């Protein structure tokens, strides 16, 4: 009673119905490092401008 | 003369303790600005001295040919 596959079956891409428990953390991967903080507030004006030898602005 | 040409000796005092505030304000800043730069060199922790990096918005996550990758 066997019927041989047509094109493209076999080729086909399945669900699997199983019991074992999916691999949390399959490459052993340890802790991150921790993201730099990053920018947060309005924007000011510079205080006394550049700053820079006699320049006033 | 001190009338129509001459500056007051009060105008001139007050008129030198604002330059020196904003002086003193500027030199301090100054000085930690190179506090700043020199610890952020150091640690690399802050916002400078950022090298860039690999992207990692560039590696491929879908199963490939081979099983163990």
């Amino acid at each position: 009673g066997w019927v041989r596959p047509d094109l493209g079956e076999l080729s086909k891409v399945t669900k699997v119905k199983t019991d074992r428990p999916l691999p949390e953390n399959p490459y052993h991967s340890r802790a991150r490092p921790e993201p730099n903080p990053e920018v947060e507030g309005d924007l000011k004006p510079a205080r006394h401008g550049s700053r820079l030898f006699f320049w006033t602005m | 003369i001190a009338r129509t040409f001459f500056d007051a000796p009060e105008k001139n005092y007050e008129r030198t303790m604002a330059i020196l505030q904003i002086e003193s304000e500027k030199a301090e800043l100054r000085l930690k600005e190179l506090e700043v730069r020199r610890l952020m060199r150091a640690k690399g922790d802050g916002p400078w001295f950022q090298y860039p990096t690999i992207d990692k918005a560039l590696i491929d996550h879908s199963p490939k040919a081979t099983p163990d990758n």
